[PDB]
RNA sequence: CCGAUAACGAACGAGACUCUGGCAUGCUAACUAGUUACGCGACCCCCGAGCGGUCGGCGUCCCCCAACUUCUUAGAGGGACAAGUGGCGUUCAGCCACCCGAGAUUGAGCAAUAACAGGUCUGUGAUGCCCUUAGAUGUCCGGGGCUGCACGCGCGCUACACUGACUGGCUCAGCGUGUGCCUACCCUACGCCGGCAGGCGCGGGUAACCCGUUGAACCCCAUUCGUGAUGGGGAUCGGGGAUUGCAAUUAUUCCCCAUGAACGAGGAAUUCCCAGUAAGUGCGGGUCAUAAGCUUGCGUUGAUUAAGUCCCUGCCCUUUGUACACACCGCC
């Protein structure tokens, strides 16, 4: 009832946008940068923010306390860094403190829906080359 | 139950033709809340088949330079267009979407280079993947040029384009284009 | 032609034309090709590739 | 109130020697008068204390004549000194704002000022060439042929 | 040029080297220029090992 | 397709027409109702929010670009 | 259930504060508000008459989120895209005088004070007023 | 595509099969560990490329004769 | 009198054709009667087993 | 590469290699990076939430006065090899599909034998010969020009609009630069004045210490506009005000107010491109006393089509012919 030292800190990144989720024993609440998930910046993609709790159920999130700190990337990249780090934090929390029999039966739901929830996207960028505007496009050439 | 856009359950929609059954991705396995993901569906051949069809439409709609990266903007356009079609007809926005895709896909085409020395326009039959590609492209272009120089918005023109292709009444741009492709195919079978 | 034929079983005929070529028209029309020094000595007709 | 047209509506309304369509908003209608852009139209209406949400035909004659005397008299109505076309005039040194064909004949006057003293811009204007030093090597072909 | 370049190739191989290569380019006794290349032994050209395996002047 | 010269303000024959037949078909948007009544379109939005405040129509989306209304349900 | 500004919608909170400052007619408003542009990169004056109240609302909220900001930091936040006509677009700051008049008006309102270093932070009274308005605007948004 | 082994990796793989046959087995990771000390390979990439082809070869020779 | 629109399943991809690879010949079987299997040249990305629509039955496809 | 095989064994190039990206809750650590926990605070709270919520508020190497490296930095190591499975294949080389996996094709750098009378003598105290050398083709100083316009062409920037413009609010980066041998020129926080471009004091930074949590744009959300050369577009031109420079006219740049031209998606043709790619979108470096529509990089949003062919255009190889061998720009 008053036991300390039960906390995990699992990050999740996408396109140079890192989000670190700090999960702790407590009443069920999730906050990102000290703000509720529902009050998120790109409100049109807010369903992506709150879908991991939709599939997993609010009962599983009822015994946790998540606070996320984010920096880097853009709006979309920070959104994916949020949903990835949230889904990672409690599944690693379950692995640390409860049996992994429960971890496996929530992990298979996460991977069957969206594997990016628990596996980072490796693609970052590509360097620009000295003959065109970008990485692969080349400057227009003329013959006459 | 998947609640696409928070509503519009995907368990009631069906695909009538087996040719396009395993190329549209509305079923519960490919059912997602939003048509927005980093799915890497163009990584290799035959991966876009399991990409959700609503995500395919919201990807093929950002076109013509000024709007090519604005996926959040295209998703909100799909939001309003889906609201309009549901309001106008009363059926599932996915059911009319699948209905328009099937009727807009040209079932036959012509290779146009069947005789390279002098063009022959040899007839040819299309693949199911080419069907969904051409149908989505035709519908997106019809919605694009319908609301180019008039008061009506993109979401509304996409809405009437979808319903017109869903029935087929010679006023959908995709329907006219498909009928033209079939017509020239019949001319040079 | 077979569908429109009034006969229940008709065999379409064959054109039997024997063609005579000078070596310049034969080469230009790709009937015969240049060959190696050793290849020129082989007089067997080229395979039909019938299967 | 989005109701039928008020009976005191003028679809064509005369200000100075130019007509301004009453259908459009006041701020973007009076801009048809020479010498007033959007920034000058908005400040004079803001000082005239008129609701911008209505159209030009909605204005009554007293409001119209009030925005008239506002624009020809900016200095006396506390309009800032940097909103004027003719700040620090070259013939009398009086800071003024010009709103009519007086702008056309004053631009005409400045044109012949350089022209009579044969300054470089006067010669360039007379020859019909660019005056701000931009290259004429490849641009401006439309205005000559 | 042949006498000098062959003399230095013999000296380099005598002192011990996997390979060497001298190129003399320019004009001698005439207007038209020419290049002579004197090689022997192993010689690599590409990649990082060139940096710490090849001495150039 | 030459010009449209849409009405900038309602008249007797159009203001009564929207009050009598606009809230009768399902799709109610400023763009559709503007091309239907030949009105400009700022008229469409302003009068359409007046119909909202009256209570003759229902609001579904309310987006800054595409705002959608509907007829009230009959039953 | 206490309410902080980070728990509510920022746009509705800002317009709620501007209404609060409008009814409390004590905030000093410079005489040239009706004429000037909010930034160099702007083409038209703001549509709203009470843009000064709205900007003061945004400024107070921004200082609460990150204190220690000055006038130069303010113009970066209210900076934006400058179209530059036919040349390609760039980025431009905001009006420094507008930022100063807002920050000094907040100073006279006793909700903004100088820091131990440069810049201005909120007073505890201004923090109190921010959270009280945040609570009442959470009630309005909910019901 | 593009997984063809160079003659460098192929010949090195054959040679260590010739001399060290009992020391090696069917497991890739064990084969790459014995490759560390039965031969010196300055590249880790070459090390497990050689070891990969060794397991491929030894799998083939477990049921027949090859050019080794 | 008109032959009805029917469907045929891909059995095996024969290979590209059409002097540019824009179309691939492929053998198909008809689900209505599986004994009939003919060759048709198709355009677009084609795998094995996927079913395609046919507006005609008799015409086998030759090269190009 | 494998196989046929008068060849066997090799070498260069390819590959390998170096750098870079992608995973390591494994290792070594960090007051010039932090994170949790705790102590004071500031506010909302009180319905009471109380190990309640927020705080880029202050602190716990103010060295006796917490621990740790997940996030950040950078070293050493690991890790992926067609490794496993199924199918095809001479059942060889290898190819396809799938599983597990961060990754089952991350981008560059380097890059052979040789050729192109390819470009550079205007990069050089690289350089032969020729020219000039006191009324100089040396060198300095002043002014002008390199910008000059009936026209043609190339690289581009901005647009033709409502998938938009304007107004306001919200809101997220990463490369990377920064005060000088000569050398005169730095990045700028904070406060004060003006509407602006700007000016004046007070500092900090030779730098993970300061700018700077680089509060970037696009985007997102609200307002107005309403298919109209219109609130699209901002060319042209007038007046005024600043900044740098000894010097601003032939406008250096920037700012304010005025005018508002073509442009309603573009013929024949033609360019670039396969995944964080194209494209939209801004930001640094170089150029710089003043300077980006250029270039070089970086980040943000982020696609359609394709996993093929020799049809067009080229290139390579083999055979073949040759009176060419300075090699078809030949010979004759
Ligand atoms: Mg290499
Ligand atoms: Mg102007
Ligand atoms: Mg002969």
């Amino acid at each position: 009832s008053k036991g300390p030292l039960q906390s995990v800190q699992v990050f999740g990144r996408k396109k140079t946008a890192t989000a670190v989720a700090h999960c702790k024993r407590g009443n069920g609440l999730i906050k990102v940068n000290g703000r509720p998930l529902e009050m998120i910046e790109p409100r049109t993609l807010q369903y992506k923010l709150l879908e991991p709790v939709l599939l997993l159920g609010k009962e599983r999130f009822a015994g946790v306390d998540i606070r996320v700190r984010v920096k880097g990337g853009g709006h979309v990249a920070q959104i994916y860094a949020i949903r990835q780090s949230i889904s990672k934090a409690l599944v690693a929390y379950y692995q640390k403190y409860v049996d992994e029999a429960s971890k496996k039966e929530i992990k298979d739901i996460l991977i069957q829906y969206d594997r990016t929830l628990l596996v980072a996207d490796p693609r970052r960028c590509e360097s620009k080359k000295f003959g065109g505007p970008g990485a692969r496009a080349r400057y227009q050439k003329s013959y006459r | 139950d998947i609640k696409l856009f928070g509503k519009w359950s995907t368990d009631d929609v069906q695909i009538n033709d087996i040719s396009l059954q395993d190329y549209i991705a509305v079923k519960e396995k490919y059912a997602k809340y939003l048509p927005h993901s980093a799915g890497r569906y163009a990584a290799k051949r035959f991966r876009k088949a399991q990409c959700p069809i609503v995500e395919r439409l919201t990807n093929s709609m950002m076109m013509h330079g000024r709007n090519n990266g604005k996926k959040l903007m295209t998703v909100r356009i799909v939001k309003h267009a889906f609201e309009i079609i549901h309001l106008l007809t009363g059926e599932n926005p996915l059911q009319v979407l699948v209905n328009a895709i099937i009727n807009s896909g040209p079932r036959e085409d012509s290779t146009r280079i069947g005789r390279a020395g002098t063009v022959r326009r040899q007839a040819v039959d299309v693949s199911p993947l080419r069907r969904v590609n051409q149908a989505i492209w035709l519908l997106c272009t019809g919605a694009r040029e319908a609301a180019f120089r008039n008061i009506k918005t993109i979401a509304e023109c996409l809405a009437d384009e979808l319903i017109n292709a869903a029935k087929g009444s010679s006023n959908s741009y995709a329907i006219k284009k498909k009928d033209e492709l079939e017509r020239v195919a019949k001319s040079n079978r | 032609i077979s569908e429109a034929s009034v006969f229940d079983a008709y065999v379409l005929p064959k054109l039997y034309v024997k063609l005579h070529y000078c070596v310049s028209c034969a080469i230009h029309s790709k009937v015969v090709r240049n060959r190696s020094r050793e290849a020129r000595k082989d007089r067997t007709p080229p395979p039909r590739f019938r299967p | 109130m989005s109701l039928v047209i008020p009976e005191k509506f003028q679809h064509i309304l005369r200000v100075l020697n130019t007509n301004i369509d009453g259908r459009r908003k006041i701020a973007f209608a009076i801009t048809a008068i020479k010498g007033v852009g959007r920034r000058y139209a908005h400040v004079v209406l803001r000082k005239a204390d008129i609701d911008l949400t209505k159209r030009a035909g909605e204005l009554t004659e007293d409001e119209v004549e009030r925005v008239i005397t506002i624009m020809q008299n900016p200095r006396q109505y506390k309009i800032p000194d940097w909103f004027l076309n003719r700040q620090k005039d070259v013939k009398d040194g009086k800071y003024s704002q010009v709103l009519a064909n007086g702008l056309d004949n004053k631009l005409r006057e400045d044109l012949e000022r350089l022209k009579k003293i044969r300054a470089h811009r006067g010669l360039r204007h007379f020859w019909g060439l660019r005056v701000r030093g931009q290259h004429t090597k490849t641009t401006g072909r439309r205005g000559r042929t | 040029v042949r006498r000098a370049c062959y003399g230095v190739l013999r000296f380099i191989m005598e002192s011990g080297a996997k390979g060497c290569e001298v190129v003399v380019s320019g004009k001698l006794r005439g207007q038209r220029a020419k290049s002579m290349k004197f090689v022997d032994g192993l010689m690599i050209h590409s990649g990082d090992p060139v940096n710490y395996y090849v001495d150039t002047a | 397709r030459d010009k449209l010269n849409n009405l900038v303000l309602f008249d007797k024959a159009t203001y009564d027409k929207l009050c009598k037949e606009v809230p009768n078909y399902k799709l109610i948007t400023p763009a559709v109702v503007s091309e239907r009544l030949k009105i400009r379109g700022s008229l469409a939005r302003a009068a359409l929010q007046e119909l909202l405040s009256k209570g003759l129509i229902k609001l579904v989306s309310k987006h800054r670009a595409q705002v959608i209304y509907t007829r009230n349900t009959k039953g | 259930p206490g309410v902080t500004v980070k728990d509510v919608n920022q746009q509705e909170f800002v317009r709620a504060l501007a209404a609060f400052l409008k009814k409390s007619g004590k905030l000093k408003v410079p005489e040239w508000v009706d004429t000037v542009k909010l930034a160099k990169h702007k083409e038209l004056a703001p549509y709203d008459e009470n843009w000064f109240y709205t900007r003061a609302a945004s400024t107070a909220r921004h200082l609460y989120l990150r204190g220690g900001a000055g006038v130069g930091s303010m113009t970066k936040i209210y900076g934006g895209r400058q179209r530059n006509g036919v040349m390609p677009s760039h980025f431009s700051r905001g009006s420094k005088s507008v930022a100063r008049r807002v920050l000094q008006a907040l100073e006279g309102l006793k909700m903004v004070e100088k820091d131990q270093d440069g810049g201005r932070k909120l007073t505890p009274q201004g923090q109190r007023d921010l959270d009280r308005i945040a609570g009442q605007v959470a009630a309005a948004n909910k019901k | 595509m593009g997984r063809v082994r160079t003659k460098t990796v192929k010949k090195a793989a054959r040679v260590i099969i010739e001399k060290y046959y009992t020391r090696l087995g069917n497991d890739f990771h064990t084969n790459k560990r014995v490759c560390e000390e039965i031969a010196i390979i300055p590249s880790k990439k070459l090390r497990n490329k050689i070891a990969g082809y060794v397991t491929h070869l030894m799998k083939r020779i477990q049921r027949g004769p090859v050019r080794g | 009198r008109v032959q009805p629109i029917k469907l045929a399943r891909v059995t095996k991809v024969l290979g590209r054709t059409g002097s540019q690879g824009q179309c691939t010949q492929v053998r198909v079987e008809f689900m209505d009667d599986t004994s009939r299997s003919i060759i048709r040249n198709v355009k677009g990305p084609v795998r094995e087993g996927d079913v395609l629509t046919l507006l005609e039955s008799e015409r086998e496809a030759r090269r190009l």
